[PDB]
This record gives C-alpha cells, sequence and structure tokens, in this order.
RNA sequence: GCCCGGAUAGCUCAGUCGGUAGAGCAGGGGAUUAGGAAUCCCCGUGUCCUUGGUUCGAUUCCGAGUCCGGGCACCA
RNA sequence: GGUUGCGGCCAUAUCUACCAGAAAGCACCGUUUCCCGUCCGAUCAACUGUAGUUAAGCUGGUAAGAGCCUGACCGAGUAGUGUAGUGGGUGACCAUACGCGAAACUCAGGUGCUGCAAUCU
RNA sequence: GAGAACAGAAAUCUCCAGUAGAACAAAAGGGUAAAAGCCCCCUUGAUUUUGAUUUUCAGUGUGAAUACAAACCAUGAAAGU
RNA sequence: AAGCUCGUAUCAGUUUUAUGAGGUAAAGCGAAUGAUUAGAGGUUCCGGGGUCGAAAUGACCUUGACCUAUUCUCAAACUUUAAAUAUGUAAGAAGUCCUUGUUACUUAAUUGAACGUGGACAUUUGAAUGAAGAGCUUUUAGUGGGCCAUUUUUGGUAAGC
C-alpha cells in the first residue's frame, strides 16, 4: 500500500557525502552551544541517535536546551495557515552555527566604529546598507582597444 | 500481431529498460550494429555518411533491422561487401508495452523494444572511401522509406568514425602522433609518462620519414 | 648491502588436514603436540559440502605455528627427508615456500600404531627484521622494495645455506 | 609488483585520518574521552596520554581544541636523572615516578600544592585523593593510553600509581596491576611497593648475580659501572621521590645552538622540489636522450 | 462508484486569505521541557538574588 | 486471445538440489531345440522441441521462439 | 628549519616506481626471571639500552606518472530553465522577447598547511 | 593472485593485493573498517517513577522513536556506553 | 456579525544583501553499478575443441573466460558532478558593550552557566517597496459530488477517458 515512515523518502537525503564516510571530525562535538544560538540543521545517516525527521532538514533554528550530548532546539512550522513551535531534542552531530548572525554582527561592529569616528570628528555616518545602484557616466577610450567589428557567421555542419 | 507504429512514435512515457524491475522481456530482433568492412584501419575509409535524424520519436528495431538490411544489400550488390564500414549508432532500450475485460490493471506487457531519437542525433553512419558517395548516399535514402518520421542525410566533415576534420587529422598522421588500433586509432598526449607516450609513439619525438 | 636485511626465517607452519573430525583429528593433534612441544591448534570447516562429507564448523584439520630455532632444526629434520631436493612452484613469489610429504615418522617420531599413520603439508615463511612494523599497533606499516624477501633471493638463500638442490626451474 | 590499482580505484579512495594513516591514534577512543557535556560548555576534559617509546616514556597532560590539543604539563622519563634515576628510564619505578614528577608538576604550578599531598607514605595501597571539605575538589585527569592494550602488570599502571599517589584525582580500578590475585580479587600492596621501588628488577639483579654474571655485566654495566647493586634501589627511589616532592618543577635544558641555528644548520639536507622551468628544462633533456627507436 | 481522491486546490489562497500569519514571539519565554536540573538552580539564583536586591533598599 | 501444462532412441514414456542420457517395445546377431514358436541375451539408437544465457559444468537453473494440450466472460 | 609526542583540517596529505637521509629522536634491534598472554615471548607482556642497524619502517626529492585540489572571456552563454504571445509548425516539436545559468571537455597551475610542549648541529 | 601430500572447481595452512565489491535475522534503501562486521570475557539498561518532545496530526489518541531528570545496575583501567 | 486592546505600530503571497539546505532537468559511463557494439593486443600457467612422435603434466591452431588500452549507445527505481524555478533563517532598543551582584547547578577556582543592578552608545534605529492600519477573541451559517485551460506529469494505442 502505501508509505509514510519517519525516513520516508530519504535515500540520498541520508545519503553520505561522497567521499566523506568515515568517523565524524572531532570539530563536530568540540563546538559549543549556548542558549540563544542559532544552527542549521543538516542530518547524518551515520549517526541513527538523536536524528531529526526530514522536514527539518536544512532548517535553522534556535537553541533552548543543552543536555549531555545534544541540544533543543526552537522551530517555528508552517501547517496550513499557521505556524507552529515545534521543540526538537537532537544530538549535535547534525548542527551547525549560522553564518549569517556573523555577518550582521561584523556590519554592527563596523558601524559603531564608523559612528566612533563620525562623532569623533563632526560628520555623518550614513551607515546602513544601501542597495546596488546603476552607474555613474564613463569614458572609455579607443586608445589601442578599437573596435573590432563583427558579423554572425553562416550555418555549417559540425557534425 | 505487431499494431502499427504510430502507437508507440513519440516519446510520451519516461524509459523503461529491461531490468531487474522489468525482466521477462523478448530480445531485440535487431542484433547487428556494425557492417561491412568491420575490420577496416582508420586509413582505409576517410570519407563519412551520418543518417541524421530531424524529429524527436521512437524507432522500432523492426525499422532499424529492415534499414540494416535494405542499405547492406544495396552496397552489397553494388560494390560489395567490402567498401564500407555501416555502424548503427542507436540502440533499442526502451521498452513498450501493450494492455491488450476492463481498463482496471491496465499496466501492459512489455510488447518490444524501441530507441529514443532527438534532433540532431545521428542513426546510421557509414565509413566510405570517396567513390562511393552516389551508392552510400542511395543506400541511406532507401533506408529513408523504412523509418517514420524526417531522417535527413549529411556529409560529414570529418575523417571516417573517430573525430579529427581532415586536414587536422593530416597534421598528426604525417606528424606521426597517431597508432592504428584494431579499426580506430589511439592518439599522442602530452600527459602521460614519457616513457609509455615513446613506447606507444616512438616516432613524434624521433626523425621519422 | 646487508647490515640487517641479511635474511630469516619468520616462521614455520604445518598442516595436516584429515577431512572428518574425531579419533584422527585428535591423534594428528597428539602427533604436533609430541612434534613441536608446543600444544597444536586446530582448524575448523567452512561451509558444509557433501563431497567430502564435511559439515559447517567442524573440526576438520589441525595444524600448528612453529618458530625459532626449534623450527628451524625441525625444518632441517624434513628436508633431510626431502633429500635436499625441491622443485621450482612450491615457492611463494614473497618467497615462502614448501612442499608435502607422508609418514610423519620418517623423522624423530617413530610409529605409535595408536596415533596411526598421516602424512602432512610442509611450508616455512621467509622474511627479514622489522618485519614487525606490519605487525605492530602503533605505526603500523608496510615493507619497502630493497626488503621484501621474494622468490629468487629466498631460492638463493635456500641453496647458499643446506648445499640445497633446487630443480626443473 | 602488477597490483596497479587504476584511475578509478584512486578516484574512489577515501583516505583516512592522517592519524590513523600513520596508525598513532584511534579515534573512536578519542571522542568517547574528549566528549564533554555541553552543559559544562567549556570545561576542558583534561587527557593523562601516556606513551612508551623503547627508550623513552612520555606523560603529559592534554586538553583539545579545534585548533589542536593544547598541553598544560609534560614530563619524559629522561628528566628522571634530575632527580636521580639515571639507568633503567622504561621501567615500573620510572614510571611511578614519572607519574609523581607530572602530578606534583601540575599542583605546584597551579597553587594546589599545599593540599592534595597525596600518600607521601608509599605502602602500595589503592587509595584516590578525598576532597577537602572547606576547600577546592581535587584536580580530575582521565589516562589516555592510546593504542595500547590493557593488559595487568603493564608499566603504564605504574605511571597511574605515581599519578594517584602524588596527589591527582585520577579514576581507576585495582585489577590491572600486579599482584592483583584475580581468583581472589584482591591486590598485594607490598607486591606493588615492590615493583614501585624496583623490587622485581632487584631481585632479578641478585638472581642473575648468582645465576649468570656474564648476563649481569652486559645489561647491568650501567649499575656496574656507576657501582650500583640490587638492594640500592630503594633508597635510591625514595630519595628521588624526596627531591620530586620537593621541586617537580620543570627546568629545561640549555640549547646550546639555539631555534636559529638549528634551522640554519641542523636542518640544511632537504632537497627543495624544482621549479616550473627545471622541470620542463627536465623533460626537454630527457626527450633529448630518449629520441632513439629503441 | 469512484470520486476525485485527493488534491490541494485552492487551499493556499484560502491559507493565505486570513492566513499564515507569524509565529508571534515574545520577550521573556517559556522553561518548557527544559533540563530539570539547571531549572531547580536557577529557582535558588532568582530567589537569592532577588532577596540581595531587596536588601539592597534597606 | 489471453490464464495454465507439456515437448527424450524409430515409437513410447523415466531425469538425485546439475555431474549421467534411463526403460521398454520396433530392430541386427545368437542362444534354444529333432526342427520351429517362445524365451533368455546381447548391437545399437536419442542437442531429452528450438535457440539464448546459467555455472566449474545446465540435459534436469532461467528467459525468448515453436507445436500441442486443460480452461474462459455472470445480469439485463 | 628537523625530530618526537599529542592533535586540527583530513589526498595540495594518497598510490606505483626509484633516489637520498649529517645531529639527535623514533623505529628496527638485544633477551624471556618476574606480571601477563599466546598453539607458538611472532603478537601481547616484562628486563636491559646493553649486543648490532638505517637494510626496512619514518622524512624529503624525483616521474610531461595515476589520482587529488584550485582556477580560466576552453568548452558554453551552449545544454537546461522561470515568465509572454490570437508566435511558427498537421503534429512532433521549434524559434523569438525579457532573465538565470550548468556538468562533461580542454588548457593552465599545485602536490600537504598548521597549533601546544620536549628535544636536535 | 601465488603456493603446499593425500586433496581435485572447491576441504585445511601459509604470504601479497584487496574503500568494503563482505557481513550486520528478514523486504529495499541508508549507514558501518583498530567497526555497527568476525572471535572472546562479563553482564540483564529489554529494569524503576512520572513528565517533555518528534513523526502520523485535527497539532486528538494509539503505535514507534528521541532527549533529559531522580533511582538502581552492568561493563570498562577509565573517559564513558 | 459583534466587536475588544492599541495605533504608527508592527507588519507583508515582494525584492535585495549574507548564509544554508536539496539530487530533479541536464551531463556522464575511456567514474562506480547495471546494460551494450566493435575491433586491439595480450593472456606459455592448458578451461575447452583440434594438429604435431597414441607420446606429453611439451610445442603449433582455433576458442573461450580473464588481463591492458580503445571504441558505439542507455537508465523512473545507476551516478562523480550538478542548474533554473522554488525554500528556511538574520537585516537590532526585546540592541551593542562595560560593570560586577546572586545560585543547592558547573568549575581545581570569582571558573562557568543563567538572571539582575548601575554606566556609555537614537539626528541615521541602523537594505529596498508598500502599509485605505496592527493584533486578539468569541460565535455561527453554507461547503465537505467539482470542472476546464497553460506548463510539468502517471496509466492507456487513444480519447470531449
Amino acid at each position: 500500500g502505501k508509505s509514510h515512515g519517519y525516513r520516508s523518502r530519504t535515500r540520498y537525503m541520508f545519503q553520505r557525502d561522497f567521499r566523506k564516510h568515515g568517523a565524524v571530525h572531532l570539530s563536530t562535538y568540540l563546538k559549543v552551544y549556548k542558549v540563544g544560538d542559532i544552527v542549521d540543521i543538516k542530518a547524518n545517516g551515520s549517526i541513527q541517535k538523536g536524528m531529526p525527521h526530514k522536514f527539518y532538514q536544512g532548517k535553522t533554528g534556535v537553541v533552548y536546551n543543552v543536555t549531555k550530548s545534544s541540544v533543543g532546539v526552537i522551530i517555528n512550522k508552517m501547517v496550513g495557515n499557521r505556524y507552529l513551535e515545534k521543540r526538537l531534542n537532537l544530538r549535535v552531530e547534525h548542527i551547525k552555527h549560522s553564518k549569517c548572525r556573523q555577518e550582521f554582527l561584523e556590519r554592527v561592529k563596523a558601524n559603531a566604529a564608523k559612528r566612533a569616528e563620525a562623532k569623533a570628528q563632526g560628520v555623518a555616518v550614513q551607515l546602513k546598507r544601501q542597495p546596488a545602484q546603476p552607474r555613474e557616466s564613463r569614458i572609455v577610450s579607443t586608445e589601442g582597444n578599437v573596435p573590432q567589428t563583427l558579423a554572425p557567421v553562416p550555418y555549417e555542419t559540425f557534425i | 500481431a505487431r499494431r502499427p507504429a504510430r502507437c508507440y512514435r513519440y516519446q510520451k512515457n519516461k524509459p523503461y529498460p529491461k531490468s531487474r524491475y522489468n525482466r521477462a522481456v523478448p530480445d531485440s530482433k535487431i542484433r547487428i550494429y556494425d557492417l561491412g568492412k568491420k575490420k577496416a584501419t582508420v586509413d582505409e575509409f576517410p570519407l563519412c555518411v551520418h543518417l541524421v535524424s530531424n524529429e524527436l520519436e521512437q524507432l522500432s528495431s523492426e525499422a532499424l533491422e529492415a534499414a540494416r538490411i535494405c542499405a547492406n544489400k544495396y552496397m552489397t550488390t553494388v560494390s560489395g561487401r567490402d567498401a564500407f564500414h555501416l555502424r548503427v549508432r542507436v540502440h533499442p532500450f526502451h521498452v513498450l508495452r501493450i494492455n491488450k475485460q476492463g481498463m482496471r490493471g491496465a499496466w501492459g506487457k512489455p510488447h518490444g523494444l524501441a530507441a529514443r531519437v532527438d534532433i540532431g542525433q545521428i542513426i546510421f553512419s557509414v565509413r566510405t572511401k570517396d567513390s562511393n558517395k552516389d551508392v552510400v548516399v542511395e543506400g541511406l535514402r532507401r533506408a529513408r522509406y523504412k523509418f517514420p518520421g524526417q531522417q535527413k542525410i549529411i556529409l560529414s566533415k570529418k575523417w571516417g568514425f573517430t573525430n579529427l576534420d581532415r586536414p587536422e587529422y593530416l597534421k598528426k598522421r604525417e606528424a606521426g602522433e597517431v597508432k592504428d588500433d584494431g579499426a580506430f586509432v589511439k592518439f599522442l598526449s602530452k600527459k602521460g609518462s614519457l616513457e609509455n607516450n615513446i613506447r606507444e609513439f616512438p616516432e613524434y619525438f624521433a626523425a621519422q620519414a | 648491502q646487508n647490515p640487517m636485511r641479511d635474511l630469516k626465517i619468520e616462521k614455520l607452519v604445518l598442516n595436516i588436514s584429515v577431512g572428518e573430525s574425531g579419533d584422527r583429528l585428535t591423534r594428528a593433534s597428539k602427533v604436533l603436540e609430541q612434534l613441536s612441544g608446543q600444544t597444536p591448534v586446530q582448524s575448523k570447516a567452512r561451509y558444509t559440502v557433501r563431497t567430502f562429507g564435511i559439515r559447517r564448523n567442524e573440526k576438520i584439520a589441525v595444524h600448528v605455528t612453529v618458530r625459532g630455532p626449534k623450527a628451524e632444526e625441525i625444518l632441517e629434520r624434513g628436508l633431510k627427508v626431502k633429500e635436499y631436493q625441491l622443485r621450482d612452484r612450491n615457492f611463494s613469489a614473497t618467497g615462502n615456500f614448501g612442499f608435502g610429504i607422508d609418514e610423519h615418522i620418517d623423522l624423530g617420531i617413530k610409529y605409535d600404531p595408536s596415533i596411526g599413520i598421516f602424512g602432512m603439508d610442509f611450508y616455512v615463511v621467509m622474511n627479514r627484521p622489522g618485519a614487525r612494523v606490519t605487525r605492530r599497533k602503533r605505526c603500523k606499516g608496510t615493507v619497502g622494495n630493497s626488503h621484501k624477501t621474494t622468490k629468487e633471493d629466498t631460492v638463493s638463500w635456500f641453496k647458499q645455506k643446506y648445499d640445497a638442490d633446487v630443480l626443473d626451474k | 609488483q602488477k597490483d596497479a590499482k587504476s584511475s578509478a580505484y584512486s578516484s574512489r579512495f577515501q583516505t583516512p585520518f592522517r592519524r590513523r594513516r600513520e596508525g598513532k591514534t584511534d579515534y573512536y577512543q578519542r571522542k568517547r574521552l574528549v566528549t564533554q557535556h555541553k552543559a559544562k560548555y567549556n570545561t576542558p576534559k583534561y587527557r593523562l596520554v601516556v606513551r612508551f617509546t623503547n627508550k623513552d616514556i612520555i606523560c603529559q597532560i592534554i586538553s583539545s581544541t579545534i585548533t589542536g590539543d593544547v598541553v598544560l604539563a609534560a614530563a619524559y622519563s629522561h628528566e628522571l636523572p634530575r632527580y636521580g634515576i639515571t639507568h633503567g628510564l622504561t621501567n615500573w619505578a620510572a614510571a611511578y615516578a614519572t607519574g609523581l614528577l607530572i602530578a606534583r608538576r601540575t599542583l605546584q604550578k597551579l597553587g594546589l600544592d599545599e593540599t592534595y599531598k597525596g600518600v607521601e607514605e608509599v605502602e602500595g595501597e589503592y587509595e584516590l585523593t578525598e576532597a577537602v571539605e572547606d576547600g577546592p575538589r581535587p584536580f580530575k585527569v582521565f589516562l589516555d593510553i592510546g593504542l595500547q592494550r590493557t593488559t595487568t602488570g603493564a608499566r603504564v599502571f605504574g605511571a597511574l600509581k605515581g599519578a594517584s599517589d602524588g596527589g591527582l584525582y585520577v579514576p581507576h580500578s585495582e585489577n590491572r596491576f600486579p599482584g592483583w590475585d584475580f581468583e581472589t580479587e584482591e591486590i598485594d600492596p607490598e607486591l606493588l611497593r615492590s615493583y614501585i621501588f624496583g623490587g622485581h628488577v632487584s631481585q632479578y639483579m641478585e638472581e642473575l648475580a648468582d645465576d649468570d654474571e656474564e648476563r649481569f655485566s652486559e645489561l647491568f654495566k650501567g649499575y656496574l659501572a656507576d657501582d650500583i647493586d640490587a638492594d640500592s634501589l630503594e633508597d635510591i627511589y625514595t630519595s628521588a621521590h624526596e627531591a620530586i616532592r620537593a621541586d617537580p618543577a620543570f627546568k629545561p635544558t640549555e640549547k646550546k645552538f639555539t631555534k636559529e641555528q638549528y634551522a640554519a644548520e641542523s636542518k640544511k639536507y632537504r632537497q627543495t622540489k624544482l621549479s616550473k622551468e627545471e622541470r620542463a628544462a627536465r623533460v626537454a633533456a630527457k626527450i633529448a636522450a630518449l629520441a632513439g627507436q629503441q | 462508484a469512484k470520486s476525485k481522491n485527493h488534491t490541494a486546490h485552492n487551499q493556499t489562497r484560502k491559507a493565505h486569505r486570513n492566513g499564515i500569519k507569524k509565529p508571534k514571539t515574545y520577550k521573556y519565554p517559556s522553561l518548557k521541557g527544559v533540563d530539570p536540573k539547571f531549572r531547580r538552580n536557577h529557582k535558588h539564583a532568582l530567589h537569592g538574588t532577588a532577596k540581595a536586591l531587596a536588601a539592597a533598599k534597606k
């Protein structure tokens, strides 16, 4: 009949990072996760304990609890027309920090430094992110870069 | 019965090959894919004529066999068995089903095999000498009646059946970068270990003649 | 050239394959026990087959490891029976070598009817020191080529000492 | 040797970790020794890595880090001469002494040496360093063997006894020490005290001193040179312990030919690799040679 | 007599009418399923520190 | 036409989880006996339907072709 | 800079062949009373550092080497693809407009980087 | 692969290669090499209290599973499981 | 439908930026697996069918299987690699930092963990666009037979199936 088990449709997802089988390296276990830390989920088929359901593969949540080998993660899941708060209990092999906040915090520190400099100098900060603007009026020159004129080429059989 | 070929002309279903899941299929009608002077050095037959599909469709093994036979008969009658090396550059791997007292459990049983063909896809190809052009073109032209679709006939500017258009081939052959394997060539590269590069191509950096 | 790679035996191993279990196998075990001085070490079946009248996990055969100068003495004994005459196949590409024989009585051990008569397979293994690189846990390794006993090397050794005589090839 | 591992084999070979390729580390053991309760979040799990060469013992206190392991203190068997043990520096007694040394050294450099004074009345009795109420807890450290086999009668456990007797809380059972009757399940402290202070060696010295003296000369020649008999060994090791308990520190060596000197002359024998022009030149020369139909 | 069995037509739109809205965070969240150890301790800690910041008002 | 079952000496029929080709009859030669039926004996003879894989080796393991043999769809 | 020990990332680190390796170190190596263990002191255990050795292990170098890694207006803006049309075509299927954009290949280049401590001419 | 008496396609004993092509009760897939496979020692964590969570999902149950806590135990030299 | 609390407050079927995950299209098989054509040469080790003195534990043939390097074509349940579109998370005042308070938990430890005190950092509160508001609750009808188009797509020869 039908088949809707826990690890259903999980052939290639928890298939393993070709030419990376083997006992997992130890930076995984030496990493440290405090409460209020954002973590991306990427399962490991070599570690059957503490696993997540396939739904939470590729999602990113916040830790709410920490134990001996595992952490407790808050996710928000879309169900129909609402979001539900889910609490997973995962061993840490399936887990890694999120580089997004690292980027935000770098921008924060840079903004602070620029503000201190402008506060020091009585000048302007303008330290939000602006988008990509089009482009100003440039001038090329034909000194040496002469225009090579082109045309289409006709149809030939290259079989 | 062999119901018609419009029922299986087009690529409507995914590919369904003979496998551990689909076993108990019949065997192809076409089993011979290479004919003529198959044992011909690459130097014998510089010319080549490709028969290329313009339509996206399926071709029955039966039709493939028929065209092979007709072409071969034209060659062997006109120019002889040893004036060409015809190669069939398509294999029937796609299995076709029939349903054959209700539409319930209508999953069909294997009827036959077909090769799945794209635009620009080679179907037959020939490697003759330059004096059999009008004959091989007519052979393939006669073959065009034994296929559905549209199947054009192209004169290939290459040396035969491997690659390397004629002047490029001549540079390498005169420069000695070529060894003749059985019916096909091996080339000299500049990557491998230099000893064996020489012991397969002693000439390249040797004053050949 | 020859400081340390001079040459040596690693060990010798003798094999007596009955083809069944029971009295005969234990008798051959006694053979090996008295012959070695070591208490022997048996073998079992791998998978049941009808042609041999055997079954899986059956103690069919016995063998034993002998090593050291005792093994060398007993090697000399066996070679006396082999008449200082050996053939070419007979010989690993890895240099190890061996042969086979009937009536174990022929050297040392007298007859002992209760034991009953058997033959046996001899096979000895050559090496050089530093071989325990391959066997030691820490820094397990593998041999170079300026080392690595082989057929011709062991043949030359085997003729050099024992005043031996190789045969056809 | 014809076994030519093809391009495909090489392409789908997964290399092990470097330390397994070498053959020096079990990462299985390493995980189950390093993984810390994450609700401690940075509490380093200190391991006593004990290694046995053929001519040197290595005792080191180690923590782990993403960048690499980190050593808190270290102790070698060639250092016991500064406490008065010159000969027999891979034996049980030197193992004990090295354990005592690293033990007393850590707590000294850490500030705990006033408390956790260990036993200091050695009789070979199994006992751990209890915790001082109204005071700090004892330092916890877990023995890392490595690839060495656990057997009863081994010299790793001499070092274990030394570390435990020096003041560290080193968790261990007594069922792999020597003199442990197994069917009884009971340790013999007098035998352990003998193995600490060189009783089996000293007994053996007397035994060869009346069984065969050529052998006694060839092995104990350093003892014979330095005017050492069997029964001096207990007093020797005791004095060594006393000096260790006095000053267990790490006074290092003096390093004639310092760092740059070593780099300058003690390592200028390696061949640096060629350049691209040099490879091309070698190939050009090789074709200039190899150009013959032979 | 058969009948269509499943589909998801129109459901997305139905949701999006008054739909998905948002998981509605708050400051000071729950302690559901947290380690009862460190719950038990954090309690005593808050008791003591509240006592402290109280007694600091005389 | 689909659901199933068979293909062996000249005919008929046997195949230990594969090592081999079995039985009778038809049929040559006696034997027999004063002669002959009778019978006892021995000549043989067979891709074990067809080809394909199948393994060390398949004729007995499979898939396809062929010639047959047993069913089948109710109620208006 | 070496070497050792503990490691990180875990092939730019591997594999095949062939060279070299001063200092020490490691390793081989010497033995079998005790602990212990093996059929077997081979392994494992124990004693010595003495009897001998770089031959091997180990390090590095070498090969238009395999493999691996990285890169490129090499392939290829191709294949494929989101959206549009009362666009074409009997149809298959195809082109066109705005956008995204490959892998194969080719060519080039490289072949372990490194943390803590100890020791080393 | 090379070798060895009976002994051969194949019995048992060697040495080399062997990234897993083996095995892990079973269907398929994943996973796995100083193991999760093979041998051997000891064990009864297949136990006790009552909660949380995930999948199915109505965020109901059942089933199954994960992670903890207070207990009692095993095993190991220990970390630990 | 009734509304309720607030009101510029936090939002949004959207993009952008940064970061993640995926195994479909595609591509590929001289990369694994499976399938498959052609030849190469090599398989002294003999597995098979021959000749050579019935001779062969010996050479010459064909003939396998294997070895090496090549070659043609393929996959819903094969894949190294690996798109487009889609998809999750962050874009601060509920913040950034300092400070040192607590605690039966944790530490060798005034170490840690959590949670707080006090102090500095709002013109730009810190991408774009919009916001005819944002949030919340109760209650109840009707519905719980569906159908067509484009594109992807399953069965079927096919269908206004």
